C-alpha cells in the first residue's frame, strides 16, 4: 500500500519487520529492490541483488535483473552492469534503453544508433494508449522518451568537441519546465553522466540538491554537497569549511541550519562572510563584467542570512 | 496526349507490354481521364492482358480512392465467371492489388468477392481458388471473415477429377491455414484422412501442407535452396533526409510409405508429390523407413521427369540426418560422377550444395562441376561451401581462377566477370587486362558490369609498382564515365568512385575529369557529380573552389530569376547535396542561401516544398547557434504545413526538418508557449498517422522540445 | 561484492588443451540482431561464457552458459585475458565465428 | 533610368500565345543594340518568360521561336552568368525528332554563331553528346550539324581528343567527309605547336580583333 | 625542411608549408 502512495521510506521498514524476523518467499526481498531503487541508495541495493543473483529461479531473476543494473550504473561499476543488463528482456522498453546506454560507454555509436530507434517504437504502443485518456495520464511515458533524446546528445557530444558550449545550455532549460519530481530527475541526470561529471556543472546538482532537502529526504541532499566540496565537512568541525566554490559552500550553510545546526552555521557564517572582503579586494585583475558583479551578488545574500539567523537566535 | 494514351495501349494489348505499361504509369503520375477510361472499356471488352496490364499500372498511381474502386469492381467480375488462359492470371492479381490499396469499399468488395468464390467452389473451381488466394494474400484480414465454409468447399472442390485444379486449392489452403497458424487442424486431418482411404496427388499435396505448417525446419531448406558493416562507425557529420499434427504423424508417415511402395510405377503428378512429400517426412520422422525413401528417390534419380525433384529430395533427407547421409552419399556423387562430365544440370548443382551442410568427397567433385557450364547456381552453390566448409580454400580458389583466366582469354562472359568482384579472391594480371573489354566490345550489358567489377578488384590500394597501374586503371573510368553513349553506362561508372578513392581523385589529370560531368544533360549524373566534388573539394582546393564559387552562383540564379516549378526543383535538389557534403564551406554562405529559400516558402508544387525543407534541414546542422534569428519566422511556415493541413501532402519532411532545427538551435522549451497548439497536434499524429517512419519521428520531436509538467500545460490551454 | 561466477570448475587450463575425452569441440557462427547478441565471456584464462540471454540469438543456436572459447573469427585466443577477448569481437564482423569446447555433461 | 518601368511593362503584356508576340521579340532586338552592353542589368528579368517558348508554343512551323533564335544571337559578350540556363532550352530543339526541320535549323546555326563572342569550354558534354546523337538520326542535318561542332572543337585544346572514339564510329558508320573538322582533328592527334593547344578562346579572339 | 622538424614547431604554435616544389598544386594527405 505504500509503494502506491509514493512514500518509501516507511515502506522499507515494513518490509524489513517482515524480513528481518524471519527469511520468507523471494517475493518481499524484491519489494525492497523497488524501494530502495526510488530511495536513491544504490550502495545496499548492489550487495542484495549480488549476494541473491545466484540463489534465485531463472524466471525470478528476470525481474531483478533491470533494478540490479540500475544500482551497478549508479556506483559506476561497469564490470558487473553487463552481466546484469544481457538477462533484461529484450521486447521491451527498458531492455533496450539499459542495452543502449551501455554501448555509449564502451564507444560503439553505430549500434546505439538501432537501439534508441528500437526503443522508440516499443514505447510507442505504451504511449498513444495512455495519451487517449489525458495528458496528465501520459506523462510518465513522456518522460521516457525524454531520456531517449537525451542518448542522441551524448553521441554528438562525444564526436563534435566544437559543440561542448551549447550542448549544456540546452540541458539546463529543458530542465527548467519538466516537473519537480525527486525521482525523475534522479534518472536524466543519471544520464547526463556518461559525458559531463558533477564538477564539471555545479549549477545544475546544487538546484537537484536544493530540492531534495526541501521536499524529500534530508539526507540524499547532504551526500550531493560533500561530493561537489570533495571533502565532508561533517567529519571535522574545528577546521573552517572550504572557501573555493563560494556558491557551493554557501548552500552546505543553509542545509546545516534547516536540519539540527543553528548556531554552528552562525559562526561558520561569521568566517565565510569575513574572508569574502579580503578575497574580494587584492585582486589586480580586474572581472568586473561577470565575476564582481556575481561575487557581490553573493554578498547581500550572506549579509541578510546573518540578519535572520541572529534575530532568531537572539 | 489522349491519342499517343490510345497508341501505347493498343501496342501493349498486341517486352513490350511491361514497357508501354510502365511508360504509362510514369506519365500518369506526373500528370485526359475520360479518354484513358474509354481505352480501357474497350480493351477490356476486346487484348485481354493489355487491358489488365493497364488498369493494375494506372492502380495506386493515379490515386483512385472510391470512384476507381467501382469501375474496377464490376470488370474484375466479368473475367470472373470465365477462367480464361494464364493471361488472365494478372487481371485476378490486378483485382487483388486493387483490393490491397486500402479503400473504404475494399471490405465489401472482398466480402461479396468470397461469397462469389464460395458458391463456385474446371472452369469455377480453378478461378475461384486463384482469386481466393489472392484477396487472402491481399487482404489477409479480410480472408478470416468466413474461413468455416471456406473450408468445407475446399474439401469438395479438391474431390473433382482435375490435377491442375488441386494445385490452386492446396496453394489456397496453405495461405489460409498460414494465417490462422499466424493468429481447425482437427478437421483438416480428418478431411485428409477420409480422402485416403485420381486421388493421388490431390491427397499428397494436403498431406504436404499440413507437414509444412505443422514443421517449418524443412521449409527453411528449400527455401535456401531455391534462393541459390560495423558496430564502431562513427555516423556522419550531416545527416541527409532519409499437437494434432504431431499426434498422428506416424500413421501418416507409415501410409505415405505405402503409397510410395505401392505406387511406384503406376501414378508422373504422384511421382513428383510423392518426392515432395519423402522431404517433408524425413524432416519431421527422422533406419527401415530412411533406407527406403532413399531407394524410391534414387529408383526416380534415372527416371524422366523425375531427377530435379529426387535430387532436391535427397539433399533434403541428408541434411536432416547425416548419419543415415553417411555412406548413401556415394550413390549420388557416383551418378552426378559421369552426369556432369557428359555434359537439367541446375539441380545437380543445387543437390551437392544441399547434401554438403565429408570433406574429402569435394576435392575431386570441384573438377566435374567445373565442366559442368558457367551458371549462376554453379557459381553460387560453390561460394556458399567455400563460405560454410572452408575445407580446401586454394583448391576452390585455384579452380575457380584457372576457369576464369580461361574465359577472360578470349554473355557469357559477363557471369565470369560478376564472379570475379563478387567476393574476395587471391591479381594486377587481371585488372590490366580486365580494361580492354569495355573499350572494344559494343555491347551495352558487358560494360556495364565491366566498370563495377574494375572498382571492386582495386583493393591493394607506398612502393612504386602498384602505384603507376592503379592510377592507369583508374584513368580509363575516368574516360568512360564522361565518354558513353548511353546515361546507363556513365551512372554506375561515377558510383563506384565512391568516398575510398578519395585519396586517388585529387590528382589535378583526375579532376579535369570530374568536371567535365558537372555539366551533363541528365540530372541523374549532374546530382551524383556535384556530390562528389564537394567532398573531393575540401582536398584539393586550389582547383576546386574556383569552379564551385561560379557553379554556386548558378544554382542560386535558377531558383529566382528562371519561373519553372521543374527547374526550381531541380536546383534545390543539387543544394542540399552540396551543403551536406562540404559543410565548412557553404558555412560563411548562410545569408544568401537561407533567405532565398525562406522567399520560396511564402510564394503567393509539392515537388518544390519536399526539397525546400529537406534542405532546410541540412542547413540548420552546419550553422550551429548561427540561425537563431529565423526561426520564429520559420516556425509558422513550418507549422502551417502540419496544423490545418488543408492537403494530406508529405508531412513526414515537415515534421524532419522541424525536430531538426530545434536539437541545432536550441529553441527548446519557449515554442510550447507562444504555439499553444503543438503539443496538442503532436499527440494527436501518432492516432492518426499508421507510417512507422512518421510515428518514429514525432516521438523524437516530443523528447527533444522538452518533458514540461502537466500543470504549464494547462496554463498554456 | 563485485563478481558473482557461475561455473563450477575453477580451472580448466592444461585440460582443455589435451585431448580431453568427455567434451568435444563445437563452433558455433552467430548472426548480429537489432540490439546486440546477448552474450558475455568473463574466464581469465579459458574466457568462458558468463551468461547468455534466453531470448537472444545465441541461444537459439545452442551457446549454453556453461561452455568454453579457444578461437574467435578464426584467431586462436586460448591464453588471452576475458577484456582482450571482448576487444576483438567488438572490432570485428557483426557476424561473429566462435568454438565452444561444449562439455558433455561431465 | 527609365528601364526598369519598361521591362516591368512588358512582362504583363507578353501573354505566350497572342497576336502581339513579334513586335515583343523585335522590341528587344533594338534594345540590346541600344544599351550594347550593359543589357546584362536587364536580362534576367525577361528570362522566364523566354524559357516558355521553345516548349510551348502553337505556331505553325515554330516561327515565333525561329523569330525569337536570331535575337539571342545578338547578346553575344551580354550574357555570361545566364548560360547555364538558357543553353539547355536551346539544346533541347535540335535533338526532338517531332520538331520541324526549319526549326532544328536555326537551333544549330544559333550555336556556332553564339560561339564566336562565348566561352563553351565548360558546357562541353552538355552539348557534344546531343550533336553525335543528331548525325546518326537524320540524314539531312549531316551538313549544319558539323558546322556547329567544328566552330566548338576550335575552342577546345587537346582535351577534346578523349572523344575522338565516340565521334570516329559515327563518322566511319555514314560515311561524313567534312573539310574543316579533318582539320582540327590532325592538329590534335598529331601535335602542331605548343602555344595554340589549351589556348584560352576569349584571348584568341581578342588578339585577331586587335 | 624535415616532417619531424615541422612537428617541433607546431607544439610552439609555428606553423609551416609541409610540400615540396615539384608539384605547384600540394593536396594535404
Ligand atoms: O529556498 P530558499 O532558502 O528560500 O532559497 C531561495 C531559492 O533557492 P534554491 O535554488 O537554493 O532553492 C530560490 O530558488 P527557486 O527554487 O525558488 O527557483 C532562489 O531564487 P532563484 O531561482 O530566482 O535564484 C532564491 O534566491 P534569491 O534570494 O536571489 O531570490 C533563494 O533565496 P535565498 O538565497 O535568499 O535563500
Amino acid at each position: 500500500w505504500y509503494e502506491k502512495l509514493h512514500e518509501w521510506e516507511d515502506a522499507l521498514v515494513a518490509y524489513d519487520k517482515k524480513m528481518d524476523t524471519n527469511k520468507d518467499d523471494p517475493e518481499l526481498m524484491l519489494g525492497r529492490m523497488r524501494c530502495l531503487e526510488a530511495l536513491g541508495e544504490w550502495g545496499q541495493l548492489h550487495q542484495q541483488c549480488c549476494e541473491k543473483w545466484t540463489l534465485v529461479n531463472d524466471e525470478t531473476q528476470a525481474k531483478m535483473a533491470r533494478m540490479a543494473a540500475a544500482a551497478a550504473w549508479g556506483l559506476g561499476q561497469w564490470d558487473s552492469m553487463e552481466e546484469y543488463t544481457c538477462m533484461i528482456p529484450r521486447d521491451t522498453h527498458d531492455g533496450a534503453f539499459y542495452r543502449a546506454v551501455l554501448a555509449l560507454h564502451q564507444d560503439l555509436f553505430s549500434l546505439a544508433q538501432q537501439c534508441i530507434d528500437k526503443a522508440r517504437d516499443l514505447l510507442d504502443a505504451e504511449l498513444t494508449a495512455m495519451a487517449g485518456e489525458s495528458y496528465s495520464r501520459a506523462y510518465g511515458a513522456m518522460v521516457s522518451c525524454h531520456m531517449l533524446s537525451e542518448l542522441e546528445e551524448v553521441i554528438q557530444y562525444k564526436l563534435v568537441p566544437e559543440r561542448r558550449e551549447i550542448i549544456r545550455q540546452i540541458w539546463w532549460e529543458r530542465l527548467q519546465g519538466c516537473q519537480r519530481i525527486v525521482e525523475d530527475w534522479q534518472k536524466i541526470l543519471m544520464v547526463r553522466s556518461l559525458v559531463v561529471s558533477p564538477h564539471e556543472d555545479m549549477r545544475t546538482w546544487l538546484k537537484y540538491a536544493s530540492l531534495c532537502g526541501k521536499s524529500g529526504r534530508l539526507a540524499l541532499a547532504h551526500k550531493t554537497l560533500v561530493l561537489l566540496l570533495g571533502v565532508d565537512p561533517s567529519r571535522q568541525l574545528d577546521h573552517p569549511l572550504p572557501t573555493v566554490h563560494p556558491q557551493v559552500t554557501y548552500a552546505y550553510m543553509k542545509n546545516m541550519w534547516k536540519s539540527a545546526r543553528k548556531i554552528d552555521a552562525f559562526q561558520h557564517m561569521q568566517h565565510f562572510v569575513q574572508t569574502m572582503q579580503q578575497q574580494a579586494q587584492h585582486a589586480i585583475a580586474t572581472e568586473d563584467q561577470q565575476h564582481k558583479q556575481e561575487l557581490h551578488k553573493l554578498m547581500a545574500r550572506c549579509f541578510l542570512k546573518l540578519g535572520e539567523w541572529q534575530l532568531n537566535l537572539q | 496526349s489522349n491519342v499517343s494514351v490510345l497508341q501505347q495501349f493498343a501496342s501493349g494489348l498486341k517486352r513490350a507490354k511491361a514497357a508501354k505499361e510502365l511508360q504509362h504509369y510514369v506519365t500518369m503520375e506526373l500528370r485526359s481521364t475520360r479518354f484513358y477510361d474509354q481505352l480501357n472499356h474497350h480493351i477490356f471488352e476486346l487484348e485481354r492482358k493489355g487491358g489488365i496490364l493497364a488498369i493494375a499500372s494506372l492502380i495506386g498511381v493515379e490515386g483512385g480512392n472510391a470512384t476507381r474502386i467501382g469501375r474496377f469492381a464490376n470488370y474484375l467480375r466479368n473475367l470472373l465467371p470465365s477462367n480464361d488462359p494464364v493471361v488472365m492470371e494478372m487481371a485476378s492479381k490486378a483485382i487483388g492489388r486493387l483490393a490491397m490499396a486500402g479503400d473504404t469499399f475494399t471490405a465489401e468488395y472482398v466480402e461479396f468477392e468470397v461469397k462469389r468464390a464460395l458458391e463456385w467452389l474446371e472452369g469455377r473451381r480453378h478461378a475461384a481458388v486463384l482469386v481466393l488466394r489472392e484477396l487472402a494474400i491481399s487482404v489477409p484480414t479480410f480472408f478470416f471473415q468466413q474461413v468455416q465454409p471456406f473450408f468445407d468447399n475446399i474439401f469438395v472442390a479438391v474431390w473433382d477429377p482435375k490435377q491442375a485444379i488441386r494445385e490452386g486449392a492446396v496453394a489456397a489452403l496453405r495461405a489460409c491455414l498460414i494465417l490462422t497458424t499466424q493468429r481447425w487442424y482437427r478437421h483438416t486431418f480428418e478431411e485428409a484422412e477420409k480422402g485416403f482411404d485420381d486421388r493421388i496427388h490431390g491427397a499428397l499435396l494436403i498431406l504436404n501442407e499440413l507437414v509444412r505448417i505443422s514443421s517449418m525446419e524443412g521449409e527453411r531448406l528449400r527455401e535456401e535452396m531455391e534462393e541459390i558493416m560495423g558496430f564502431g562507425t562513427k555516423p556522419r557529420h550531416i545527416t541527409p533526409f532519409t499437437l494434432v499434427e504431431s499426434r498422428c504423424c506416424r500413421d501418416l508417415m507409415e501410409e505415405k510409405f505405402d503409397q510410395v511402395c505401392q505406387w511406384v510405377l503406376k501414378c508422373s503428378l504422384i511421382q513428383m508429390t510423392i518426392l515432395n512429400l519423402l522431404p517433408r517426412l524425413a524432416a519431421f520422422r527422422p533406419t527401415q523407413y530412411l533406407q527406403d525413401t532413399m531407394n524410391h528417390v534414387l529408383s526416380c534419380v534415372k527416371k524422366e521427369k523425375e531427377r530435379t525433384a529426387a535430387f532436391q529430395a535427397l539433399g533434403l533427407l541428408s541434411v536432416a540426418v547425416r548419419s543415415e547421409f553417411k555412406v548413401y552419399l556415394p550413390r549420388v556423387l557416383d551418378i552426378i560422377r559421369a552426369a556432369l562430365p557428359p555434359k537439367v544440370d541446375a539441380t545437380v548443382f543445387t543437390c551437392i550444395s544441399m547434401l554438403a551442410r565429408i570433406q574429402q568427397d569435394i576435392k575431386e567433385l570441384l573438377e566435374p562441376m567445373l565442366a559442368v557450364g558457367l551458371s549462376p547456381a554453379l557459381t553460387a552453390v560453390l561460394y556458399d561451401l567455400s563460405r560454410q566448409i572452408p575445407q580446401l580454400k586454394k583448391d576452390i580458389q585455384d579452380g575457380l581462377l584457372k576457369m576464369l583466366s580461361l574465359v577472360l582469354m578470349h554473355g557469357s562472359i559477363t557471369l565470369a566477370l560478376r564472379t570475379l568482384g563478387s567476393f574476395e579472391f587471391e591479381l594486377t594480371q587481371f585488372v590490366r587486362h580486365c580494361a580492354d573489354h569495355f573499350l572494344n566490345s559494343e555491347h551495352k550489358e558487358i560494360r556495364m558490369e565491366a566498370a563495377r567489377t574494375c572498382s571492386r578488384l582495386l583493393t591493394p590500394s607506398v612502393s612504386q609498382t602498384a602505384v603507376q597501374v592503379v592510377a592507369d586503371v583508374l584513368s580509363k573510368l575516368l574516360v568512360v564515365g564522361i565518354t558513353d553513349p548511353d546515361p546507363d553506362i556513365r551512372y554506375c561508372v561515377l558510383a563506384s568512385l565512391d568516398e575510398r578513392f578519395d585519396a586517388h581523385l585529387a590528382q589535378a589529370e583526375n579532376l579535369q575529369a570530374l568536371f567535365v560531368a558537372l555539366n551533363d544533360q541528365v540530372f541523374e549524373i549532374r546530382e551524383l557529380a556535384i556530390c562528389t566534388v564537394g567532398r573531393l573539394s575540401s582536398m584539393n582546393p586550389a582547383f576546386v573552389m574556383p569552379f564551385l564559387r561560379k557553379m554556386l552562383i548558378q544554382i542560386l540564379t535558377e531558383l529566382e530569376h528562371s519561373g519553372i516549378g521543374r527547374i526550381k526543383e531541380q536546383s534545390a535538389r543539387m543544394l542540399g547535396h552540396l551543403v551536406s557534403n562540404a559543410p565548412r564551406l557553404i558555412r560563411p554562405y548562410m545569408e544568401p542561401i537561407l533567405k532565398a529559400l525562406i522567399l520560396k516558402l511564402k510564394d503567393p508544387n509539392p515537388g518544390v516544398i519536399n526539397n525546400v525543407l529537406a534542405t532546410i534541414g541540412e542547413l540548420a546542422q552546419v550553422s550551429g547557434l548561427e540561425m537563431r534569428k529565423w526561426v520564429d519566422e520559420l516556425f509558422i511556415i513550418i507549422m502551417d504545413m502540419l496544423q490545418d493541413s488543408s492537403l494530406l501532402a508529405k508531412r513526414q519532411v515537415a515534421l524532419w526538418t522541424l525536430g531538426q532545427l530545434v536539437a541545432s538551435t536550441g529553441y527548446v522549451v519557449e515554442p510550447y508557449r507562444k504555439y499553444p497548439t503543438l503539443l496538442e497536434v503532436l499527440l494527436n499524429f501518432l492516432k492518426t498517422e499508421q507510417n512507422q517512419g512518421t510515428r518514429r519521428e514525432a516521438i523524437r520531436v516530443l523528447g527533444l522540445l522538452g518533458a514540461l509538467d502537466p500543470y504549464k500545460h494547462k496554463v498554456n490551454i | 561484492c563485485n563478481p558473482k561466477s557461475v561455473l563450477k570448475r575453477p580451472v580448466t587450463s592444461e585440460e582443455l588443451l589435451t585431448p580431453g575425452a568427455p567434451y568435444a569441440r563445437k563452433t558455433f557462427t552467430i548472426v548480429g540482431d537489432a540490439v546486440g547478441w546477448g552474450f558475455v565471456v568473463r574466464g581469465s584464462k579459458p574466457c568462458h561464457i558468463q551468461a547468455v540471454d534466453p531470448s537472444g540469438p545465441a541461444a537459439a543456436a545452442g551457446m549454453k552458459v556453461c561452455q568454453f572459447v579457444v578461437s574467435v573469427n578464426g584467431l586462436n585466443v586460448l591464453h588471452v585475458d576475458y577484456r582482450t577477448v571482448n576487444n576483438l569481437i567488438l572490432t570485428g564482423p557483426r557476424t561473429i565465428v566462435m568454438e565452444v569446447m561444449e562439455e558433455l555433461e561431465c | 533610368p527609365y528601364m526598369d518601368e519598361i521591362v516591368t511593362l512588358m512582362r504583363e503584356f507578353w501573354v505566350m500565345n497572342t497576336s502581339i508576340q513579334s513586335t515583343i521579340i523585335l522590341l528587344i532586338e533594338q534594345i540590346v543594340v541600344a544599351l550594347g552592353g550593359e543589357f546584362k542589368l536587364y536580362l534576367p528579368q525577361l528570362i522566364p518568360h523566354m524559357l516558355r517558348v521553345f516548349m510551348h508554343d502553337n505556331s505553325p512551323g515554330r516561327i515565333v521561336s525561329i523569330k525569337l533564335l536570331a535575337a539571342i544571337q545578338l547578346f553575344g559578350a551580354n550574357l555570361d552568368d545566364y548560360l547555364h540556363l538558357l543553353l539547355p532550352p536551346i539544346v533541347k530543339l535540335f535533338d526532338a525528332p517531332e520538331a520541324p526541320l526549319p526549326s532544328r535549323k536555326a537551333a544549330l546555326e544559333t550555336v556556332d554563331r553564339l560561339t564566336e563572342s562565348l566561352d563553351f569550354t565548360d558546357y562541353a558534354s552538355r552539348i557534344i553528346h546531343p550533336i553525335v546523337r543528331t548525325l546518326d538520326q537524320s540524314p539531312e542535318l549531316r551538313s549544319t550539324a558539323m558546322d556547329t561542332l567544328s566552330s566548338l572543337v576550335f575552342q577546345l585544346g587537346k582535351k577534346y581528343q578523349i572523344f575522338i572514339p565516340m565521334v570516329n564510329k559515327v563518322l566511319v558508320r555514314h560515311r561524313i567527309n567534312h573539310q574543316r573538322y579533318d582539320v582540327l582533328i590532325c592538329r590534335i592527334v598529331k601535335g602542331y605547336t605548343l602555344a595554340d593547344e589549351e589556348e584560352d578562346p576569349l584571348i584568341y579572339q581578342h588578339r585577331m580583333l586587335r | 625542411k624535415t616532417k619531424q622538424g615541422c612537428d617541433i614547431l607546431k607544439c610552439h604554435n609555428w606553423d609551416a608549408v609541409r610540400h615540396s616544389r615539384k608539384h605547384l598544386w600540394p593536396v594535404v594527405p
